[PDB]
């Protein structure tokens, strides 16, 4: 069992990437939640241009982590992600977003409960390019068959174990027959053979994508590549209020790294401690439930929720007007009497 | 000034007053929806004779061509107006744009007045590419169990895209013009889709570029229509295909109301995005607005800016309030026969 | 007791090659009965013919290079029933007159991948790219039979033809799965590489240094011709393909001859000397190793051999001296 | 007439009778191969001066770049002759030619006289196109245990390969071009140069255009190298690559005999292909055969005719002639020493 948590005398060791942004601020939220909670984990806790290395090698020894977002350069000598390197080099292959509206927040369309899971390492996130002659331009996006019945799987078993009725593929297969053909096949291939006791469907991505704006509720659970998830995350994060309210989590078959949904790193924001928690927190909580804990999970879930459904209090982005700083401390507050 | 680069080349036909325009009333409730703009084209005394013509495909070399007969028209003429058609071995638009040289969709979603759904003040408009991208024709099966779909761009497809938008934004008076793209994990890609219209940027210097993720364009959008009432976004054929479907969710739930219009080089085809609606074919409950809009687009490619505004400024845009009016899409009791004359009446 | 073999004779002096051997088969009254296919897309039939018989013997199919021309169909026939090895050989003869004398090599290339993928398109009008695949499980099996075949057939030295110094990836797995693979398992082998055009230049000016070359589909076309000269020409090479469960045996060499259809001038040594090749396979081979020196002896033997070796009979002649010495033998 | 394809821009430097070459002396045999050619050369009385530089490589921006020194010299005199040079993060060679734009290598192998080997009567030209091809950096991990190299095969690289060979092929008096190719499995690439010849084919009309696979190419080669007496071949990178060093094994068994030249647009280069034969440097037993024929290639594409004539035809080629004479590598038993003296005397 080299192969479970870091774990020695009832203290986790989890991993801690902060990263750029808000991420500094959003993190350290969640860590003073959890001493204020007692909770039994230590954090090994990292910072970094290739070292995306040393996070990497971490999460192995591991197991488990808990991060921001890194930011990416648009630029041509720019790095690349390193947010899908840590993923792709853990093989974290499986992505969960979750657009669940909250009580206290004003949004278009309300009661909303969906979920995107998307493929982390493949698509057109396989990072494939060349120019063959100047001004010409090639990106491969390369789809296959082991990597997808995987995703596939993930989606239907994560769909049973949390009793979701429906799971619909999100594709463009009317277009690229073969790459987006392939995956509609092998998961409707793979809910009908096995998974027969879940509604397994497809939809074209446009069309899905208007759908998700205008009515929502006809949705359940979304598997879809790397592209369309970004898509359809964003709508669904815009859904229900915005990225400081929708927790995620990256899954692969050794390692889990969880992170916030929405994926943004709110640059513009860093330092003013204006920035909201609730995304951090909420998949903070997923990791609890996650190693076992989870009685924590339950509670410091509840805190926050009932914190921000409760008028003002909360936080900028929502309708309040109070900091990050002060948001956290409600959540320590209303805990502190449960 | 009406946008340089698919420059409508006029010339009204020297026996009579008018220009000549090809219509394809297309099948289902195409001619219903069809003769209803006839209708109202007539009554405002626009310069322009239809000369209808039919796509229905011919298949020179098992490679679905488009008949002679509406070729000559089309081309002749420089512009056409294309209600919606069925599904007949080539995708029966592609080889449409194909054909004509079209490669570019310009895709508004506005909210109309008096019909109320759950976005406000949305006024959008996108410029799409539709040459090339995510949908060239290029997918391999590079063994077994593992599959290629080529995404192609190149500058001379994004120069010509990038500048319509430029020059459109600057026809319709919006100050701003956003590239959306993803350079963050397609670096060349996207890159040299960004690069251009950063390049083009220049010769336009009434314009603001800016250039965002269609992570943040999705996300802002949708949080807040309004964010971009002074718009035009430029984006590669992906994208934009989702972007604009998603773009008329939020200004009216379905596509019932949204106008395409496919720019090409010295051809236009302008035609409505909804579908064929068999069912409710012939029984008269169509909603013209659709490809009406469309017509006004027309119009305005054209140089009929006077004809143009008269039929949306006023009619339709504005005969849509009053639920007498209005058809059974959007709560009104209106037939097609009904919606026209109540259309023309503050034509 | 009766073998039902597949027979497709094909384009070229494909039909009179293969008579030859029908010839030479029923006057030694060999067990085996021909199914006998001829075809635009009934490559099909063929395919499935040879899925019922496992076993096949055939001469080459002829190829377009036009631009709307069908494709291969010899590859075909290979991809669609995964025959993926190709064995040719390159032995001189007794009695032909060659510029380099008793050379004895063989050439063993990977039939359904690298350059023969066929997979291409045009990006924009005038650019075109022509995808090459190279796969670590096809390579890693290539690697195992030509191994396999050496030690079955005591060859000492293995030989990996590459352009890995250019085509780094995919060149580049191809030679370290075979050197990889050839240290790991087979340590008896001696295995090297060499590149695809120095090993070109030995080849034609020092033959004698290769033992078994393996190489992907193209520098086997390639090298394949080299060795094809080197020993007299192309009628002179037996050749077969190997899969898991069928083999299809056809000449080494790979030309079909289409110029001297139909006039008798062609020589069959090549068809039936591969013909031997299956009936060792399918176990006979006492046939095998009596006709083989038949044509051995009877081209050795001067004159009434065929054209290009530098005789003045014809198909029909040759083959009937071999007929002739085998009904003494 | 030389080809117009590569043409020197002469232009002795007016205050010196002569025309300004650079040398590149390289390291190995090539410091007394070189002035072994320096002296040949001065005897004849060629209007050529010297300017030697070293392209020992920079690493500018980690991707290997060629001196400043270098570059200029080269630049400015529109050609070159260097000798063989060691293994120094870029194939040396590559960057060679991706900063003079040289994209045609011309090699020819050609019997030598008084030196017997297994093949007679070989003369062998070959034009090899390389710039891409198999030879374009693209390769990819498509995923796991999957790789892809890309060959690229275009029109314009193509057209003006093509249009040196059969330029080149009236330059030297051959009425045959050969396009060596494989358009049975390779359509669509090898199809694009093929037509590209094909189409190139009607504007030179003197010469005959044929068409040969690989196949057919390098088996009736060694089955009969006269055959292609009349020949000048043009072939993609790869064919191209193998064909040549397969031609020099026909003439010569090795390729210490064998010129390369290699033509850019207003640039070339003239090299020996053998090695830099570090064991046997100093010692005075190198062959300046192999880079002796390159400057006669030289010279007749700077238009020197009767002085490139005068060093062939007669001198070295005659001077191998005799067993005094030659060099270690060919039997021999002269030095390169006594062999350049010995060569100038009939020179
Ligand atoms: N952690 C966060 N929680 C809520 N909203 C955020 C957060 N980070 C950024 N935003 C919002 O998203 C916008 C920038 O997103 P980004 O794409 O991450 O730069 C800003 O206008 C913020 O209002
Ligand atoms: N049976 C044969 N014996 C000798 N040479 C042959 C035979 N079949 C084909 N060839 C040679 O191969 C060439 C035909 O192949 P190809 O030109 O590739 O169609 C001819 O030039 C012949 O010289």
């Amino acid at each position: 069992e080299r192969t479970l948590p870091k774990k020695y005398g009832g203290r986790f060791t989890v991993t801690l990437i902060p990263g750029d942004g808000v991420g500094k601020e959003i993190t350290d939220s969640v860590r003073t939640i959890f001493e204020a909670e007692n909770i039994p984990i230590d954090w090994e806790t990292i910072n970094i241009k290739e070292g995306v290395y040393e996070a990497v090698e971490s999460l192995k020894r591991n197991k488990i982590g808990l991060k921001g977002l890194w930011h990416t350069p648009a630029d041509q000598t720019g790095h690349g992600s390193l947010n899908v390197a840590l993923r792709k080099q853990l093989d974290i292959y499986a992505n969960v977003a979750l657009f669940k509206s909250l009580k206290g927040v004003k949004t278009r369309i309300p009661d909303i409960d969906l979920i995107v899971i998307r493929e982390n390492t493949e698509g057109e996130f396989s990072g494939l390019e060349h120019e063959s002659v100047p001004g010409v331009v090639e990106s491969l996006k390369v789809m296959t068959r082991p990597k997808t019945e995987r995703i596939a799987r993930f989606a239907f078993d994560f769909a049973k174990k949390y009793n979701r009725k429906s799971v619909t593929a999100v594709h463009k297969a009317n277009i690229m027959k073969l790459g987006d053909g392939l995956f509609r096949n092998i998961i409707t291939e793979i809910g009908q053979k096995e998974y027969p006791d879940i509604d397994v469907s497809s939809i074209i991505v446009d069309n899905a994508s208007m759908q998700a704006v205008a009515k929502p509720h006809q949705f359940d659970v979304l598997v879809t590549p790397s592209m369309y998830g970004t898509i359809l995350g964003n709508i669904g994060a815009a859904l229900i209020g915005g990225p400081g309210l929708v927790a995620g989590a990256n899954f692969g078959r050794d390692y889990a790294v969880f992170e916030p949904g929405s994926r943004h790193v709110g640059l513009d924001i860093k330092g003013q401690n204006v920035a909201n928690p609730t995304a951090m927190i909420l998949s903070s909580t997923l990791m609890l439930n996650h190693l076992g804990l989870n009685e924590y999970a339950t509670r410091i879930s509840k805190a926050v929720h009932e914190t921000i459904a409760e008028g003002k209090h909360t936080t900028r982005d929502i309708g309040g007007s109070s900091s990050t700083t002060d948001f956290t401390n409600e959540i320590i507050n209303k805990l502190s009497t449960m | 000034k009406q946008p340089s680069i698919g420059r409508y080349t006029g010339k009204p036909n020297p026996s009579t007053g008018k220009y000549t325009v090809s219509f394809i009333e297309g099948d289902g409730i195409g001619p219903e929806i069809s003769k209803s703009v006839k209708k109202i084209f007539s009554a405002a005394n626009v310069p322009i004779e239809w000369e209808s013509c039919d796509v229905s495909p011919i298949f020179v070399n098992g490679l679905t061509t488009i008949p002679d007969p509406a070729v000559q028209s089309i081309t002749k003429n420089l512009v056409a107006l294309k209600g919606p058609l069925a599904t007949p071995h080539r995708s029966l638009n592609l080889t449409l744009r194909k054909t004509f040289g079209l490669f570019a969709n310009v895709r508004p979603a506005k909210s109309i007045e008096g019909f109320k759904t759950t976005y406000e003040n949305v006024d959008l408009v996108l410029i799409r590419e539709n040459t090339e991208g995510e949908y060239s024709g290029i997918e391999h099966i590079v063994c077994p169990g593992v599959v290629q779909s080529i995404k192609l761009i190149t500058r001379d497809a994004s120069e010509r895209v990038i500048r319509y938008a430029f020059e459109y934004a600057r026809a319709i008076g919006r100050p701003r013009v956003i590239v959306v793209h993803k350079s963050t994990i397609q670096r060349l890609a996207d890159g040299l889709f960004v690069n251009v219209a950063k390049e083009l940027s220049k010769e336009y210097p009434d314009l603001t570029l800016e250039t965002e993720l269609i992570d943040n364009s999705v996300l802002k959008v949708v949080t807040n229509p309004s964010a971009y009432t002074d718009a035009v976004s430029v984006c590669p054929n992906l994208y934009g295909d989702i972007l604009s479907d998603l773009n008329s969710g939020l200004s009216a739930g379905s596509l019932g109301l949204t106008p395409s219009a496919n720019i090409g080089h010295k051809i236009s085809i302008f035609e409505a995005v909804h579908g064929s609606a068999p069912d409710i074919a012939g029984q008269d409950k169509a909603n013209p607005t659709a490809l009406l809009l469309s017509s006004v687009m027309m119009l305005n490619h054209m140089g009929l800016t006077n004809h143009a505004d008269q039929i949306q400024n006023a009619v339709l845009s504005t005969i849509a309030s009053g639920p007498e009016n209005r058809t059974g899409d959007l709560a009104g009791t209106a037939t097609t026969s009904s919606f026209t004359e109540a259309v023309i009446k503050r034509l």
